[PDB]
């Protein structure tokens, strides 16, 4: 039930265009989160829509290893989301 | 410059409205006035809705939806609003079919 196939479609130097393949079933929504490897800095948060399987993410750093996580939330009446898919990318 | 696939020259918010109805995140199209000829918007769908941009012309000439991205063509500010919404409430991807 997990999404799958996260990967970086393309990149300029400070953002990146994403995409994975979405579950089967209904996806609520999902949280995508993004900071520096091993980084003791805030991990940025956004969400996509249940029917999107493409964001972008902008304003990153130059040279700089970003763990990209994604959540799909499959549920209304609870909201734990589905096992991380996560992939690391260097600008 | 009708020559891009996103550039549908004289159509109005609300043909522009129609245009996009089953479009998606980031569907979008760049028009004129029908009337006048030379305001331009930008309309953008996003989760149902969409908004409509006017295309702002500065002192030296630039093009702009936002005050500190100003660029000397059309193209180019189409082409950075791809890739960082910077104002708009996303990023540009997909034309409206023509």
């Amino acid at each position: 039930d997990v999404p799958t196939k996260l990967e970086v479609v393309a990149a300029t130097p400070t953002s990146l265009l994403i995409s994975w393949d979405a579950p089967a079933v209904t996806v609520v929504h999902y949280v995508i989160t993004y900071g520096e490897t091993g980084g003791n800095s805030p991990v940025q948060e956004f969400t996509v829509p249940g029917s999107k399987s493409t964001a972008t993410i902008s304003g990153l750093s130059p040279g700089v290893d970003y763990t990209i996580t994604v959540y799909a939330l499959l549920s209304s009446s609870h909201w734990v989301y589905e096992s991380p898919i996560s992939i690391n990318y260097r600008t | 410059l009708e020559k891009h696939s996103w550039y549908h020259g004289p159509v109005s918010r609300n043909a522009a409205e129609y245009l996009l109805s089953s479009g998606i995140n980031g569907s979008f199209l760049v028009r004129e006035s029908e009337s006048s000829p030379g305001q331009r918007s930008i309309s953008l769908r996003y989760e149902g809705r969409v908004y409509h941009y006017r295309i702002n012309t500065a002192s030296d000439g630039k093009l702009y939806v936002s005050s500190e991205s100003r660029f000397n063509t059309l193209a180019e500010l189409v082409h950075h609003h791809s890739t960082v919404a910077d104002g708009l409430i996303t990023t540009l991807h997909y034309p409206a079919p023509k």
